DNA sequence: ATCTGACACGTGCCTGGAGACTAGGGAGTAATCCCCTTGGCGGTTAAAACGCGGGGGAGAATCCGTACGTGCGTTTAAGCGGTGCTAGAGCTGTC
DNA sequence: GACAGCTCTAGCACCGCTTAAACGCACGTACGGATTCTCCCCCGCGTTTTAACCGCCAAGGGGATTACTCCCTAGTCTCCAGGCACGTGTCAGAT
C-alpha cells in the first residue's frame, strides 16, 4: 500500500520489476505468475549484474580509461571464477 | 574439418587462417593446418545458413534478417550477446573487419 | 581488420611472437566481409535459389563463427601442451573436434 | 530490453564511470539471456500439480543456477527485496 | 577433481575405479589415477543431489523419489532413457550391480 | 556386479587384456548399491537433514553417474593415445574435463 | 597537439505501466490408508586391499633432416564512396 | 493466418581509386622424429581381511488420496507519464 512510485520503486530495485516480469510471463512456460515471482526474478538480475559492472569498472579505472567497452566488460568475466560458469557457454562478440 | 572443403567453391585466406591461430595464443603453426581451419569455419557456416534458412521458409519471407540468424542461434543452444543494432559500426565495434 | 574506423592495433608486417600480443588487444573480426558474403550467398545457393543475405544478419553470423573457431583452437592447444609439443599440427585440431562431437 | 535500468546502477556504483552503447547493448542481452535461464530453471523445478511460479520457485532457481558463494549471496538479497516488497505494497 | 576428495567422508573402493577405466577401454592405468575418478564422481553425485534436493524442497516432500531426479537430470540438459519402473532390475538389467 | 539375477561377465582374478574384452559385454553397474546409498545420503546430510532416498531413485542417479564418469575416461584415452602413450595418467583426465569445462 | 563522430542532452508522444472490482481456480491445510524405507542379523563369499618378484612403458640424452619463422618483392582483391535501381520487408484491411 | 496493395528502407552492383594485405621465394635455425639406455612402477599371482548382498524379518514415516476453505490473480475498464526515437552540441580517445 505505497502508490507513490512504480513496482521497482517500491521494492527499491533499479531493474524495472514490469520488464521482468513480461520476460517470465510471455516465456510460453506456464499460465499463471504470481506477483512475488515477478520481484524476486528482478533482483537475481539486479545482483549480479552489479558484480559484473563492478568488475568491469575496476578493469576500466586499471585500463586508465572512463568509458566501459567490450573488451572491460570480457576481460571482467574470466577474472572471477565464478561468474564465468553462468556465461562460458556464451558468445562475447569475437 | 578433414573433407568438408571442395574444389570449385570459395573458401577462407590462408592468411586468415593463421591469424585465427595467433589468436588462440600458438606460438607455431603447421604447414598442413589451413585444411582443417578451412573446413570448420565452412562447417559452422554451413549449420548456421542451413538452420537460419528453414526459419526464412516459415516466415514467408526472402532475405535473412537478424531475427533469423538469432533463432538458428538459439536453435543450437548457443547464447549470443552480440545483436548488432542500427548504431553498429561505430568505432572498434567487434562486428568490423 | 581491413574496414575503417576498426581497433586493428597492428602495424603492417610483425614477428609471430608479436602477433599474439596484438591479436589480444584487438576486438575486430579476423576474415573479410567481402569473402565472407561470397561464402555465405553460394552455401545458402544450394538449398534456396535467389536468397539475399541482410548486412545486419552477415555480422551476426561471422561473430558466431570467429567464436567457434578460436574455442576450438584454444581446445586445439590444450591437447598440443598436453603431449609436450609447441607446433599445433592437423591431427590436434581433429582431436580437439572429435572430443566434443562424436 | 534493460539499457535505462542498467545504466542506472552503473552511475550508483562508479558515479565517475560512463558506458559505450554497444556495451549497453550487451549488458541487456545478458539480462534478457539470465532472465530465460532463471525462469526455464523455475518452469522445471515445479511439480506436475502445480501450474503457477511463486517467489519460492525463484528462489531456488537462482541457488541451481548460481554455484556455491553467489548463490548464497543471491537468495538472501531475493528475499530481503521480496520482504520489503511485501511491507510496501 | 584434484582436490575434491576430501578425509572423514567415504569415497569410490579403490578397485572399483579401475573398473571404470577398463569399461572405456584403457589397458594401463597410473597409480595417482583413483584421485582424479574419486573426485569426479563425488563431484557429480554433488550436482545430482543439490539439484535433487531443491525440487523435492519445493514440493514440500521428504524423500527423493524418482521424479525429482528427473527433473535434476533433464535441468543440466542431459536426457536420460534409463528411466526405472517397478518392474526394473529382472534378470539383466541396467540397473544391477 | 555383487547383485542377483545376471549382469556379470567374468571373476576369478581375471587378467587386464580380457578385463577390456569382458567389461564391453556386460551391461550392469559397477559401483556397490551399499557404499553408493551412503554416499548419496551422506551429501543430502551436509546441505539438509533427514533426508530418505527412493530405491527408484537410486538406481537412476548411480546410471547417470556411471555414464558420465565413463564418457570422461573414453575423452581421456584419446588425448592419451595423442600423446603417442598407452598409460592413462593423473594429467591426462585432468586435461580432458579441462577441455570440455574451462 | 588535432580531429571526430559517438555519447550526453533536450524535446514529442503514445504505448507501456499502474490502479480498482470480480470471481473462479488453484494453493494450502488436515485426516486417513498403507506402500515403501530404514535397520539389521546369520551367513556368503565374491570382491577389495595388501605384499612380492619381474618386465614394459616412460623419461632423458644425442643427432639430424626438413619443415617453418622471416625479410623481401610481387601480385591480387577488399574496402570507401558514391552512385543508382529496384527486390522485397512493413503495415494496413478483409474474411 | 492467407491474400492484395501501397509505401519506402535497404541490399545488390559497379566503377574509380587506394592501398593495406595476401602469396611466393630464398635463407637459416629450431624442433620433432629416431635411436639407445636406464629407471621405476604397474600388471600378475597368492593371501587375507572385510563388507556388499541374499533372505527374511519387523516398525513405522511419510507418500497418495480426498475434502474443505480461502488468497489471489487473469480479466476488463480507466487513466497517465516515462522511456524511446530524432536531432544536435562537444569532448574521450585514436593518431
Amino acid at each position: 500500500e505505497s502508490k507513490e512510485g512504480s513496482r521497482s520503486s517500491k521494492a527499491k530495485l533499479q531493474i524495472s520489476v514490469a520488464r521482468s516480469e513480461r520476460l517470465l510471463r510471455e516465456h510460453g512456460g506456464c499460465s499463471r505468475v504470481s506477483e512475488g515471482a515477478a520481484v524476486a526474478l528482478a533482483a537475481a538480475i539486479e545482483y549480479f549484474m552489479g558484480e559484473v559492472l563492478e568488475l568491469a569498472g575496476n578493469a576500466a579505472r586499471d585500463s586508465k580509461k572512463v568509458r566501459i567497452s567490450v573488451k572491460h566488460i570480457t576481460l571482467a568475466i574470466q577474472n572471477d571464477a565464478a561468474l564465468f560458469a553462468v556465461v562460458g557457454k556464451g558468445v562475447f562478440s569475437g | 574439418l578433414a573433407d568438408h572443403v571442395s574444389v570449385g567453391e570459395t573458401q577462407i585466406p590462408k592468411a586468415s587462417t593463421q591469424h585465427l591461430l595467433r589468436k588462440a595464443g600458438s606460438l607455431s603453426a603447421a604447414g598442413d593446418t589451413e585444411v582443417p581451419i578451412r573446413g570448420f569455419v565452412h562447417m559452422k557456416l554451413h549449420k548456421l545458413v542451413q538452420k537460419s534458412l528453414l526459419a526464412m521458409q516459415l516466415a514467408k519471407r526472402k532475405t535473412i534478417m537478424k531475427s533469423d540468424v538469432k533463432k538458428a542461434a538459439e536453435l543450437m543452444h548457443l547464447p549470443v550477446f552480440a545483436i548488432p543494432t542500427k548504431d553498429s559500426g561505430a568505432k572498434g565495434s567487434v562486428f568490423l573487419s | 581488420c581491413r574496414q575503417k574506423g576498426a581497433g586493428s592495433a597492428g602495424t603492417g608486417s610483425e614477428t609471430n611472437s608479436q602477433e599474439v600480443r596484438s591479436q589480444m588487444r584487438s576486438t575486430c573480426l579476423i576474415i573479410p566481409k567481402e569473402r565472407f558474403r561470397t561464402m555465405a550467398k553460394e552455401i545458402s545457393k544450394k538449398e534456396g535459389h535467389d536468397v539475399h543475405i541482410a548486412e545486419a544478419a552477415l555480422d551476426m553470423l561471422q561473430v558466431i563463427v570467429e567464436s567457434c573457431t578460436v574455442r576450438l583452437l584454444e581446445k586445439a592447444l590444450v591437447i598440443t601442451y598436453s603431449g609436450k609439443r609447441t607446433r599445433v599440427t592437423s591431427k590436434d585440431i581433429e582431436t580437439a573436434f572429435m572430443l566434443e562431437h562424436g | 530490453n534493460f539499457r535505462l535500468g542498467l545504466r542506472n546502477m552503473l552511475a550508483q556504483i562508479h558515479p565517475d564511470i560512463s558506458v559505450q552503447t554497444e556495451a549497453l547493448s550487451e549488458l541487456s542481452n545478458i539480462a534478457v539471456f539470465l532472465g530465460k535461464k532463471i525462469s526455464h530453471g523455475a518452469v522445471t523445478l515445479l511439480p506436475e500439480g502445480t501450474k503457477t511460479i511463486k517467489s519460492s520457485a525463484v528462489l531456488l532457481a537462482a541457488g541451481d543456477l548460481y554455484g556455491k558463494d553467489l548463490g548464497r549471496h543471491a537468495v538472501g538479497e531475493m528475499t530481503k527485496a521480496v520482504t520489503r516488497y511485501g511491507s510496501a505494497k
